[PDB]
Formats: C-alpha cells, structure tokens, sequence
RNA sequence: GCUAAACCUAGCCCCAAACCCACUCCACCUUACUACCAGCAACCUUAGCCAAACCAUUUACAUAAAGUAUAGGCGAUAGAAAUUGUGGCGCAAUAGAUAUAGUACCGCAAGGGAAAGAUGAAAAAUUAUAACCAAGCAUAAUAUAGCAAGGACUAACCCCUAUACCUUCUGCAUAAUGAAUUAACUAGAAAUAACUUUGCAAGGAGAGCCAAAGCUAAGACCCCCGAAACCAGACGAGCUACCUAAGAACAGCUAAGAGCACACCCGUCUAUGUAGCAAAAUAGUGGGAAGAUUUAUAGGUAGAGGCGACAAACCUACCGAGCCUGGU
RNA sequence: GACCAAUCUAUCACCCUAUAGAAGAACUAAUGUUAGUAUAAGUAACAUGAAAACAUUCUCCUCCGCAUAAGCCUGCGUCAGAUCACACUGACAAUUAACAGCCCAAUAUCUACAAUCAACCAACAAGUCAUUAUUACCCUCACUGUCAACCCAACACAGGCAUGCUCAUAAGGAAAGGUUAAAAAAAGUAAAAGGAACUCGGCAAAUCUUACCCCGCCUGUUUACCAAAAACAUCACCUCUAGCAUCACCAGUAUUAGAGGCACCGCCUGCCCAGUGACACAUGUUUAACGGCCGCGGUUAACCGUGCAAAGGUAGCAUAAUCACUUGUUCCUUAAAUAGGGACCUGUAUGAAUGGCUCCACGAGGGUUCAGCUGUCUCUUACUUUUAACCAGUGAAAUUGACCUGCCCGUGAAGAGGCGGGCAUAACACAGCAAGACGAGAAGACCCUAUGGAGCUUUAAUUUAUUAAUGCAAACAGUAACCUGCAUUAA
C-alpha cells in the first residue's frame, strides 16, 4: 500500500515477479517443457577489432590547435560526393531489400 | 460481468463433462432464483434424447443393445449406455431395462398395429391404442420435450386423421402429428417420489439452499383453486 | 416583493396591486369594496348602494401600495377622455 | 472481536480493483484519471 | 534571564493585451513505465435545495424601451421585441492562490490536505544586537478573615463597606449555558420612498425619466457560525452476507448429519481492564471438532441497490440505508 | 447628536500632527480557529534475571520453533559522531539456481467401471488427473524471487494470520531499576462447627453429581461491537403457478421446477365465501387465504319461548410466556412456600398446519429439588505475588473566571465557604477519606415545540414513468403476422 513506491520485481507475487522482471530483452522463447531455446541469431556479437598499432590516444594534448565547430549537413556531403554529377557534363533510391535499411531502424547503433 | 456458461460442446461425447455450478445467478451477477447454490460437485453426462437417428451412411431401421445401467446425478431418472452399429450414446433408462438386452428403433409406419415391447421405439402411427409411452416429441425430428422425469408415463388415447391425442401425466391432453417418434414403456427409477430425504444433510448435498426467514402473509392466492382442465393444446 | 431583479437588477411591481387598485397623482389610492358582485339578493338596498361606490386608502395602505410599485406608475395620465381627469391634482388645502 | 484489522494486503487484488487497465476500460476510470491529472497529483493510480 | 518578541521577500487577486502548449535516447491500455504473433466499444428532456411560512403547476444561468406588455395554484413570482447606438487610495507568512506542494498523513480505494526562512558590504566576518514588550518560572514561599478593591492609615495585614462578566427572562453570584491568559483572524453589503445641503427654475440632467414648484448631485439605513436531508456519477464484497473454480485441515479414545477429547471454529458466566494489552484484551467452566464444518488463492453480486438459515442484520470502526464531488 | 486610536490617497508638515475621500475602519466571552505556555504533575504508565576474568558460568519458562504461499523493502553487521544504553545520523555490500515463476503449432478426434492400504465388505453426496493419424520442426541454457529481529492493527501494540514437520526437545526467551511492605483492590495456598442458612438467582473456587415443569424435532445460524434465546432455517405435511429448449430457471421436463403456510415421527386439521383477494369457468368455487365461531326469563343446569346471521368454540389443554381477579381454590414438598408440582373451568380476550394434546433422544434456553461440596455468612484470619510507598528517568488526558477556600442559625432564581447575626482561626508537607463544591466526558436517550426530517403501512391527496392484457387507428392476406399513437385494467 504505497503510491510513491515504484513497482518492480521485488514487490508482487511469484507470478508477476517472474513475469515482469528488469530490462531482460527477450532473446529466445520457451518450448512447453520449460526448455528455453537460445536463438544464436538473436544473441549479440560484440564486433571488437584489434587495437594493434593505434596512433591516437583517449586524451588529447593542450598544445594542439583549436578549430571552429561546423555540424555536417546533407548539402556538404552532397557537394563532397559530387563525382558523377560533374562527370555527367550511382545512387540507391529504393533500399527496401537492403542489408541495413536506413529509414526503418534495422541496424543496432 | 464475466460469466461464460460451461455449456460449450459441439460433437457428442460419452465422457462426463465437467459441470460448473450456477447458483441462481445470471450473466450479470444478480440472483434470479432463491434456493440454489452450494452442493456436491457433479459431472454432466451428454444424453441423446432423439432416440431414432440413423448414423452415417445409414437410414433404414437399426438395432441396439444395452450394456450397463448407471445413475444420473443431473436428473432424477437414471440413464443407461446403449451401443449400436459403430457408435455409442446415452438414452433414458426405461423400467425393466436390464443390461445385455436388444432394443429396436424402427420408423416405417406399418399398416396394422405393432405389439411393441418395453424398450423398442416406434412412431405413434404403429402403436396400439391405450399403451403407455414416454419421451414424446413435439414435432418430427424435434426430440423429447415433455415426458422424461422418473416414474412418468403417458397413456395413448386415440388417433385422428394423422395425429394422436396424448394424455400427459398431469391430465393435460395434447395432440401431435402421427409421424413423430416416441418411446414405449415408462421411465425407470420408480418409487422416486417416496424417496425419504431423512435429514437436511442430503438436501444440502443435493445443492438446494433453504427458504428465507421472512414471515410472509398468505395473500388471497393461497386458497384452494379447483379450476377445470385446460383445452387440448395442439401443434398441427 | 423582489427588491432586486435577476436580469436587469431593479425593482418589480406586483401586478395584483395594479389590477386591484388605481394610482392617482394627488397621492391617494382608489379601490372598490369587496362583495359588490356576490350575494346581492340578501343585501338591503343601502348596503348595495354603499358597496357600489369607490373608496380611498389609508396612509399605511397607501405607503405599502407605493412601495409595491415603481416610479413608472407615478406618471401623469392625460387621457383623451377619462372620468378621473379632474382628480389627479388636489386643490384647496391648508395642512 | 478486534475491528481494527480489516486490511488483507494482496498486490493481485489491489492491481485488479485499481489498475490502469480497469481504470481505462470504462469511461468512469477515464474521467477519474483526467480529474486526478487536472488536480496535479504525483501518482495517478496503482 | 531561561523561555520569548519584530524583521520581508518569494509569491499572490483584478482587469487593462495577445488567442496557448505539445517527440533528443529507450517505456508506457497486459499487472502502466512490461521489444515481440489470429477479433462488441459514440451520440440520451439533468435533477435537486430553496420561496410562496407545507408543497404537487411554479423559483434566475454598452443605455433606453421596461421592470411595460405578457404568462402565472391569475398568488408567490417570472418577464421580450418592434425601435434605439503595461497600474493598483490591493495583500506582506494565522493575510495574500491550499501551496517552498497538491508533500506526508487517513488509505485497498474515490476522496481531504500546512509551516518551513528572518542582522548585513565580506560567514573563505567567529563574534555577535543592546538587555528592555505578553503568556510559564528564578532573582524574591507562605504569617488570623473570607470577589482579592476602596476611605484611609505615620504602617503591608489589623479598622467599616460591598453577593464576578455577558445572554435569556417579570425576577440572578446564584447551583442555567460561555470561559486559562496571551498574539493573529472573526460577525450590518443596499432598496420604492423619506430627511439635510449644493445648481437651475415652470425646468433641470451630457437623448430616454419626472413637471398645479419641480428635478439633478452628494450625505445617511437593512450580520456571522450551527443541523437532520435529497439529486447525478464515481470509490468500495482484500472484513462482513451470498455464489463460482481448483486445493488444504481435522491427534487419540469409545463405537450413525453417534459420544468424549488435540489442533481448530465462536464466546453463555465470573474477575481484571474503562485515556487500558486492545477506538472490543486476558483463564476455565463452555457447543462442535468426517461434516449444514473451517480456511489459503482468484472472480462475480453496490444503494430506487446487493445480500440476507429475517438479525428490517451486514455492505471498511458510527448503515432505519457508508463517504466524495457540484446544486448547498 | 458631539468627538475619536490605525491605514492609503491630494495638500507646506519631517521627533508624528491638520483638512476631505474608504472601510477587511476599533474585542472581558460566540463548549470560535492557529502558536507557545500554567492546571492536576513531577502524580497515573513504564521497562533491565544473577555473579564475574565481561572469556565464562548459574536460576527459571515455553502450544513454541524451523522453511514457505500472502505481505515489507534493507529496517539491532562494520566504519566516525550522537546518549537505561542504543535499532539515530552519512559510506561500506550483501541475496549468485539445481527450489518456484516466466510455457504448449495446426487439422478430424475420445476418456461407462471414482478415492477411502480397494482384494474380500460395500454405500450414496455419482465422483479431481489418459489419447489416436498427418504436416513442419533439430538451434538449447536467457530473465525474475533468494537479507533481516520482517505482515495488518495511528505505538517497539498480551490483538489477527495458512501449509509439512518431535510437539518437548538437538529449537525459542528472561515475569525481579534498587530499598520498606502504610491503607485499599485483584490472582493463588489453609482453615477450628454448619455446608448455600447473607443472597431475587448454586453467581467465582471445590465436588462431579439425584428427581421435576415450560418451550423448542434434534444438529446448525442469528443482533461482528451490551440481548446467542422460549427466535431463525427443515427431514415431514399441505396451498397455488408453469406443457417448454437454447446464457441461469435448464443443456432439467408434472415423480420436474418456481412462490408460500406449518413443523419430523403418533391422535387429529370440526363449522362458515355475509365482507376483501384469486379463479370470465354461463352466476358458482376457493377459508391448510385475509378472518369469525352469539344474547335475554326459568322449576345450582339439561330442556322450553325464541331474535339474528357464518357458524354461533367441536375435540383438546389448563392459574399458562395467556388483561387486574392473580399471592385462586385445592394436597404435598420445609421451621416458615407470591419458589416447584397432582385436578376445577370460572381462559367471556385459550382452542386446532396464525396448528390443539401426549411422547423416543437432546438443550451454554427459561424456573425447582434429594445424599455429598466448598469463607458466600455466622466472625473472618495468616502467607506469596500482582500491587502500594521512598530513592533515581522520562513523562499525559478529562478540568480550571479569579480564590486570601471553615462552622451554626435565617434569607436568597426557592439546598450558601464569600449574604444579616454568632463560634473559630500560627505556617505550610506527606500517609488514608469520598459527605459537599447540585463534582468531571455526552446540546438527557424519559416529557414537550418544530407548517425541520427519515423508516414502515394503505381503503390518506395525486401521476400511471415501467411491465402484461384489452377497444380504436396505419399495416398487409379472404370474401360477398411483428413495431407505433390514443384510453381502461392488476402490479
Ligand atoms: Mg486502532
Ligand atoms: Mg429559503
Ligand atoms: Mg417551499
Ligand atoms: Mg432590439
Ligand atoms: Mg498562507
Ligand atoms: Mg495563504
Ligand atoms: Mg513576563
Ligand atoms: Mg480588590
Ligand atoms: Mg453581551
Ligand atoms: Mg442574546
Ligand atoms: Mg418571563
Ligand atoms: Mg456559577
Ligand atoms: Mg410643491
Ligand atoms: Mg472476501
Ligand atoms: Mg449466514
Ligand atoms: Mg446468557
Ligand atoms: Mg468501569
Ligand atoms: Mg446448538
Ligand atoms: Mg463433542
Ligand atoms: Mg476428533
Ligand atoms: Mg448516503
Ligand atoms: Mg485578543
Ligand atoms: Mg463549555
Ligand atoms: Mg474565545
Ligand atoms: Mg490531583
Ligand atoms: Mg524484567
Ligand atoms: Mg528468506
Ligand atoms: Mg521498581
Ligand atoms: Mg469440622
Ligand atoms: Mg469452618
Ligand atoms: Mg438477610
Ligand atoms: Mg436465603
Ligand atoms: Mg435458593
Ligand atoms: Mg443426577
Ligand atoms: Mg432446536
Ligand atoms: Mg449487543
Ligand atoms: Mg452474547
Ligand atoms: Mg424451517
Ligand atoms: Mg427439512
Ligand atoms: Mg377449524
Ligand atoms: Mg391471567
Ligand atoms: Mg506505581
Ligand atoms: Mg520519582
Ligand atoms: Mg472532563
Ligand atoms: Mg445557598
Ligand atoms: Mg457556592
Ligand atoms: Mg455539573
Ligand atoms: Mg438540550
Ligand atoms: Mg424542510
Ligand atoms: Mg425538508
């Protein structure tokens, strides 16, 4: 009997305690006989490259110069990638069957 | 409110159906019948009132045989499984309906009468005059909608053109088509009216609450009424 | 009585007084004796003659009738032909 | 007997009798939640 | 001198003026802050309190016409048109919006609801203003006798006097209610008409209204708290009454809605308690304790109603019909 | 009628004043509200078992304790400071699934012999657990709960709480802050002679118990929270209604259901439709429906003379739970009997399913009693504890106009501590007191006023909003069958 007490998994009964739970993000499902199925495709794979011979460092030196901030826009990217437009003197309009679709967020981060 | 009646079954089955007690409540939740609720658990038994019914790829008369005679907690009249052909079904158990006995289920209305036994079922068009019957149907292919309780018996009076005036146990006549199906003999479980409840324990187990405690004043309707028999209720 | 109305916010006159009385500019209220039209067969001729005559009102009654009316009813009455034209003004008086 | 103890806590019954689903099923709970939001309370319903 | 007393700035009310807000990242109608899979949803004459001393028809949602016509148990009352044309003689923590905030607290639920602070230019000033002002105490306990006060007295007491206040009622200390003081808040808003004084006059007023001395303008007059109780919808069967589904409990002894007796269910009686252990407790004598028995979980029955082995009993401590909201 | 404390406004003021405009303009009281503080009051309530090296040991109790569903969310572990002493304030980190939860692809489709050691014995309340063939399927350990002295009762609350376990032990705890034992009360131990003789009552504590009356079938329930029953309900009987199917009443059918009166079993339910209701029953039925069963004069009365209707109380029981008579008469039960019981109708207002009478078992129901029983008393006493007083700590409420508060006589809005006359009177404190201060808590609940209410009852005054049936209208078929509007009927 508390309104300010935020409802969580440490309050309700066994049913709601095991149903809700913290941000678990369902990775698989159950198969009748309480036999969870770990879908290998849904398990994330941390793509970590090799940090061999890295030049930069997580900290910069104050001796470096200072430059103005200019948020990149679509016009600048178009002006940069302007090779075929000038050669006229390749584009992906429809990307429904593409690997990582742009408009519908299908790629993680 | 949320109230889904247990009565939900399509195909006929032999197994007892899990009965859910009602308690005199409607779909809303309010009481509509006083004196119902709180009893012993029971399992409904799907009964097939329509005696004559040709199975698949069949039509002509068929024969059946009784296997066992059991008790029915839903109604006061006991029942008895009777298998036939390539299927089984439950039907009302008539008096002197021993097990392992063959029963006929005809339909072809013969010219002359037919000395029907106690278990066989024939249409009214082939039954002698003045023969007790039960499980009378209101129309051809309708089903037992009247006589069915234990110890009941309907005596035949006469026939007119293509109908038959039946005499219900309550001295209330009734005329029905002659081509309808019926059953001879009387229902089993005789002497049920003489059943001595003995104690309130059995009455409570049966599932019937007692009457209220209000001392009602007997109005004018509490007098002895000697009304005449109502007119014959026909159905032609 | 209604000292203040609900729509405009002013006084209100009781129409019963206007229908049962008559206003005069001289400051007097004229009325009519009751019973002048019921059970006239049992009344002696003198009683009938006295009942068929107008009567004035008292000071308290006149003030009550005035309070039950507004300034609109105190206006003159220059009717083209009215029998009470020679009564609105009172002449010859010394306290 | 002791009449100072009537409360039998139970999250199930509490959330079933005063739940967002029950408060939005009928317009009564809708108006209740609207009035609560208009009042300015922190918690709208259990 | 302990306890105390004051600071006034954050913010509030009025219109004067424009018509407002609203997705970074995940989450939200299932049990709200829950990544994931086969089924109907909408449009409703508001009632009621109150006044007629009851109460049914009745009672309200720029100026002039006009509070006229008209309607009205023709009584209490209701009542039209044609025509017309960017600051505070405000408030300054009991005031101002309830607000430092719709915060705990009552709570299962609708629903109700307050205060935080005080010197300033430096608190990364040590170090404190000037004590003084109410209510309770210390500095400082009483010394025949009696509404606590007077005439006095060279002197406190000693001398004589007098029956607390307000309201009621013909009548009062009366033993009729009110009262521990202190600081803050707290109870007469105006009307057809009338009286006094200004200005003009058979006219005045900045259309309209009144005129056989009249009108205009100002001044002066109409209290507060207090029920039982109704309407419409929410909130309420987690305790009590009933119903539904699936479970649990009942030693032992004598021997069947059998008998004694554990656990267990209720409490016929004594005693204690009575601001207590408890806004319904503690021991036995008490009836049952394989059955009309008790109970863990969930769902359903909500007031003109539900339920009811009728106790006209219960429906969240007060049910001859629970509380809230708006009429009040 | 004459003045006037405070504020803002327009006017020179300016150690605080004047002229006019405004009132949220001026408190000894409205069991008025907010804040602190007196009053009983340092009075009521209160805890912590003992020794000690603070290692440890000793005394007593236990129906309590273990894990879990319901429920809480870190709530007596460490670190520094705060204090009956601390569970108080800030950081530390716990609690890791194998236990439980998070759960099932489709199509036709089917489970008659319950459990109770289930085999003998069977019974009624008829009962909780199953699958068949085809298609597609092959990746496998993801998430939540895991603590405590803990939940609901405003409190650290003798209170309320289910499941499997030894229920007294391997669990679980300390009734005594320290001294004395004034008075009063309560829980226990015993009592010289009586065992219910104080008492309306055999009402606490002990024996353990014999025979009666009223009522209730017995079990069971009732007014949680003063009345627990002689009331409520029915196993048994009886009255009325219903001829039928798709949400219950019903997946039921006249031996079945619904609405009622009484109380099982035994003897019985005698009479009356003038009046009301229900049946159109061709004019009558229904009283086990609403209700009723009479008077005047006579040899302490049959039978005569009769009047009226429905009969004029039949059987039965009797001083009743039965209007005064009532403490009846009548014989006992004792020393006394308005306590108890054997018979009389004279109960004039008893009397039959609004049920009359007996009876098998029974009653926390209401009243008596024979042989045993206890301090209830005759007449009370001794001991332990609770408890009380003092020494240390904290620490309320009801209440109070101020009190410097005596007594007697008479008065007094009619009972005087404050009044008229007399007696008395040094100062305060503890230890008991309940005669008075018409003592203290509740706008007396008994009586009365309220053109203030609410519950209940209809033949009180009004409207049929609603249900169902009636006559008419449109509405279609016939010839020479659902909605809608207008009035009536019962609810
Ligand atoms: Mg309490
Ligand atoms: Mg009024
Ligand atoms: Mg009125
Ligand atoms: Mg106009
Ligand atoms: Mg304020
Ligand atoms: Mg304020
Ligand atoms: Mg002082
Ligand atoms: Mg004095
Ligand atoms: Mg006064
Ligand atoms: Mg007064
Ligand atoms: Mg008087
Ligand atoms: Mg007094
Ligand atoms: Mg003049
Ligand atoms: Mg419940
Ligand atoms: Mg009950
Ligand atoms: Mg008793
Ligand atoms: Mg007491
Ligand atoms: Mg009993
Ligand atoms: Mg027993
Ligand atoms: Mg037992
Ligand atoms: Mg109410
Ligand atoms: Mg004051
Ligand atoms: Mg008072
Ligand atoms: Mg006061
Ligand atoms: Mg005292
Ligand atoms: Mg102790
Ligand atoms: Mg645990
Ligand atoms: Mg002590
Ligand atoms: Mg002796
Ligand atoms: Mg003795
Ligand atoms: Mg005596
Ligand atoms: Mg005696
Ligand atoms: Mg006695
Ligand atoms: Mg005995
Ligand atoms: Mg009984
Ligand atoms: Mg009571
Ligand atoms: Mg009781
Ligand atoms: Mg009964
Ligand atoms: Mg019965
Ligand atoms: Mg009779
Ligand atoms: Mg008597
Ligand atoms: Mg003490
Ligand atoms: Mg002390
Ligand atoms: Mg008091
Ligand atoms: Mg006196
Ligand atoms: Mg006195
Ligand atoms: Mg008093
Ligand atoms: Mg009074
Ligand atoms: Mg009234
Ligand atoms: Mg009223």
């Amino acid at each position: 009997a508390d309104r300010m007490s935020k409802w969580t998994s440490k309050r309700g009964p066994r049913s709601f305690r095991g149903r809700k739970g913290r941000g678990a993000k369902g990775i698989g499902f159950l198969t009748s006989g309480w036999r969870f199925v770990q879908i290998k495709e849904m398990v994330p794979e941390f793509v970590v490259p090799d940090l061999t011979g890295f030049k930069l460092k997580p900290y910069v030196s104050y001796l470096a110069p200072e430059s103005e901030e200019t948020p990149l826009t679509a016009a600048q990217l178009f002006s940069e990638a302007v090779a075929p437009a000038i050669e006229k003197d390749g584009f992906e309009p429809t990307q429904e069957g593409k690997l990582f679709q742009l408009y519908p967020r299908n790629f993680l981060r | 409110a949320n109230f889904v009646s247990w009565k939900s079954r399509t195909k006929y089955t032999i197994t007892p159906v899990k009965m859910r007690k009602s308690g005199g409540r409607d779909h809303t939740g309010r009481i509509r019948v006083h004196g119902i609720g709180g009893g012993h658990k029971q399992r409904y038994r799907m009964i097939d009132f329509l005696r004559f019914r040709p199975e698949e790829t069949k039509s002509g008369p068929f024969e059946e045989k009784v296997i066992q005679v059991r008790y029915d907690p839903c109604r006061s009249a006991d029942i008895a499984l009777v298998a036939g052909g390539s299927r089984k079904r439950w039907i009302i158990a008539t008096e002197n309906m021993q097990a392992g006995d063959t029963i006929l289920n005809s339909n072809h209305i013969g010219r002359m009468a037919v000395a029907a036994r106690e278990g066989d079922a024939h249409p009214l068009g082939a039954l002698p005059v003045g023969t007790l019957i039960n499980n009378v149907e209101s129309e051809p292919g309708r089903g037992a909608q009247y006589i069915r309780a234990a110890g009941t018996c309907g005596v035949l009076l006469r026939k007119v053109n293509g109908t038959a005036i039946i005499q219900l146990p309550s001295k209330r006549q009734m005329q029905v088509l002659e081509t309808c199906v019926a059953t001879v003999g009387r229902v089993s479980n005789v002497d049920h009216n003489k059943r001595v409840i003995g104690k309130a324990g059995r009455n409570r187990w049966l599932g019937k609450r007692p009457n209220s405690g209000r001392w009602h004043r007997k109005g004018g309707w509490a007098g002895r009424k000697i009304r005449p028999l109502p007119p014959m209720k026909s159905y032609v | 009585l209604t000292y203040f109305s609900a729509r405009k916010g002013k006084r209100k006159t009781v129409k019963a007084v206007i229908d049962r009385f008559l206003r005069l500019h001289c400051g007097l209220w004229v009325r009519r004796k009751a019973g002048y039209k019921k059970k006239l067969w049992k009344k002696t001729p003198a009683r009938k003659k006295r009942l068929r005559e107008f009567v004035f009102c008292n000071k308290t009654q006149s003030k009550l009738l005035d309070k039950m009316t507004t300034s609109f009813w105190k206006r003159r009455n220059w009717y083209v032909d009215d029998p009470y034209q020679k009564y609105h003004d009172r002449t010859n008086l010394k306290v | 007997k002791a009449r100072g103890n009537e409360y039998q806590p139970s999250n199930i019954k509490r959330k079933n009798k005063h739940g967002w689903v029950r408060r939005l099923s009928t317009p009564a709970g809708v108006q209740v939640i609207l009035r609560r939001m208009l009042k300015g309370r922190k918690s709208l319903s259990h």
